[PDB]
């Protein structure tokens, strides 16, 4: 169990921690979140009571430092910060637990939701996508764009997801134009998995972070990445049987966790009706197909 | 973007463009088998690639051997069309390569785009037009050549014969499409129209008769009346 204390809550804000969230009222006595499970990455995020525009948040791992939140009134936002003095830190936390000004990470013991959503997500990879290497944590918000999106304007504040493009020379070998494009096994297996990702787990982590960034901040380029990385697999006739089985679980929990009312912006009709009903892997997503059809039949 | 009735004069500017129609690439007769089932037998086809400005038409004859042992042939045709168009482009010198290629059927966008990735500065466009280039096999000498072909083969010529010597490309293209559109609606009649007078001959290297300006007007009018006619006979109007 670890802790993210807050200096204070000067402004009314909705606070997000992983899939949970609670309302904090302006200058209520609040001083942060305790009992945060060690062992997974996490994301604390924020939506100010005034400007529902811009959700923003920080990914982090209590293994990699003592981190706290402090509202900054020049810049207008709750800022994450690392405390180098470990003794100073335990002291403050203990002070706040004794006075009981911390809410508790409220995990049910039967619940593997967060783990399932972050199974392959690792801080080091996130920090290669959100380059800000003076911080051990990584900032993200609604309006950030992707490298691929800046090619179709500030490069330091971008999401450097892996560029996937089905109509590219990377995707498409000379003389196998129709073969490579209609069956993306090459692209998937050799170019991306063997070439760029190394293993299936790194691929899946990027895919899980893309999705969470889309769902927690409605980051639009993240969503496109997510659907892109799904689509490549579904459009490849040759996939390791183990990767297919893990994808099906991965997508199941995503679809399970999605707000019913946010579904219409975050689910791409074409990709899913293609993956589930047209692509090579139409038969291979039993759990994903069952929950999609019982929850969002309108999309299909 | 898409090519339609508005941005129509862009065909006649000085930007090198080609049109690609694939409708006659993959052609079959349907027949009964001895056991009472149905089967397809395939016949020669042809990729119709047309510079609407200069009148240049490079026909790419598609020999039935290209299909042998292949599955999903209607799909492969589109890939083969784009393979052949790309190969054409690649053979032309740089200054002759087209800046746009407009396909008559949206199915050819992806095959082509994929095949052209090496040519990022060539725009692949669809069109909203109902263009009648599929009737190109109703032009007699073209029907005999594609049919008589025994191997893959490419014909280089001009599809407006010598018209540009006396008319502009806009008018030349409009005459082309009128005759084509008439050949499509009622080939027998349209052809009867074009050949009634036995003294107006077709040259060795020409598809259309050697009409005079005066004569072209009679003809164009008659093909008008025909296309208007053949519409009535259909919709009973
Ligand atoms: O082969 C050519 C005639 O054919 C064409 C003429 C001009 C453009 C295209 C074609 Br194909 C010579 N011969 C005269 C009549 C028989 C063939």
């Amino acid at each position: 169990m670890n802790t993210v204390p807050f200096t204070s809550a000067p402004i009314e804000v909705t606070i997000g921690i992983d899939q949970y969230s609670f309302n904090v009222k302006e200058n209520q006595p609040f001083h942060g979140i305790k009992d945060i499970p060690i062992g997974h990455v996490h994301v604390i995020h924020f939506q100010h009571a005034d400007n529902s525009s811009m959700r923003y948040g920080y990914w982090f791992d209590c293994r990699m430092g003592n981190f706290y939140i402090q509202y900054d009134p020049k810049d207008g936002l709750y800022k994450m910060m690392e405390e180098r003095d470990g003794a100073k830190f335990e002291n403050i936390v203990h002070n706040f637990k004794e006075r009981q000004m911390m809410v508790s990470y409220p995990k049910i013991d039967e619940d593997d939701t967060w783990y399932n959503l972050t199974e392959f997500v690792q801080m080091d990879k996130i920090r290669k996508i959100v380059r800000k290497d003076e911080n051990q944590f990584s900032y993200v918000d609604s309006s950030m764009t992707t490298v691929q999106e800046n090619e179709l304007s500030d490069p330091a504040h971008s999401l450097n997801y892996t560029v996937i493009n089905f109509k590219s020379r990377e995707a498409i070998r000379p003389g196998h134009e129709m073969e490579d494009f209609l069956d993306k096994s090459y692209y998937l297996n050799t170019v991306m998995l063997q070439g760029i990702f190394k293993n299936s787990s790194n691929y899946f982590g990027e895919l899980q972070f893309a999705f969470l960034n889309a769902m927690f901040f409605g980051n639009y380029g993240s969503s496109l990445q997510w659907h892109a990385m799904i689509e490549l697999i579904c459009s490849s006739a040759t996939v390791p049987k183990h990767m297919l089985d893990k994808l099906d679980e991965i997508l199941y929990y995503q679809i399970k966790t999605l707000p019913e009312q946010y579904s219409d912006i975050l689910l791409n009709e074409r990709v899913w009706n293609i993956c589930l009903y047209s692509s090579f892997q139409k038969n291979s997503l039993h759990n994903t197909e069952k929950i999609m059809e019982n929850k969002y039949p309108e999309l299909l | 973007g898409a090519m339609n009735s508005s941005n129509y004069a862009e065909l006649f500017n000085n930007d090198i463009k080609l049109f690609v129609d694939d409708t006659n690439v993959y052609r079959v007769t349907v027949h009964k088998t001895f056991e009472g089932n149905v089967a397809t037998k395939a016949i020669n086809g042809c990729i119709f690639t047309l510079n609407p400005k200069t009148g240049h038409l490079f026909l790419k004859i598609i020999h039935t051997s290209v299909w042998a042992g292949q599955k999903r042939l209607s799909q492969l045709a589109k890939w083969k069309t784009a393979e052949e168009v790309s190969a054409l482009v690649r053979s032309l010198p740089k200054e002759e390569q087209p800046k746009q290629i407009i396909v008559t059927r949206k199915a050819m966008l992806d095959p082509l785009e994929v095949h052209m990735l090496d040519f990022p500065n060539i725009a692949i466009r669809p069109t909203e037009l109902r263009l009648p280039f599929s009737a190109a096999m109703s032009i007699d000498k073209l029907s005999d050549v594609v049919m008589k072909a025994t191997e893959p083969q490419m014909v280089l010529f001009n599809i407006y014969d010598d018209w540009l010597d006396r008319i502009s490309s806009y008018t030349a293209f409009s005459r082309l499409t009128l005759l084509l559109r008439a050949l499509k609606t009622n080939e027998e009649s349209a052809k009867m129209i074009l050949l009634s007078d036995p003294t107006i001959t077709i040259k060795s290297y020409h598809l259309w008769p050697s009409f005079t300006d005066e004569q072209w007007i009679t003809i164009e009018s008659q093909m008008r009346d025909l296309i208007l006619t053949e519409y009535g006979r259909k919709y009973n109007v």
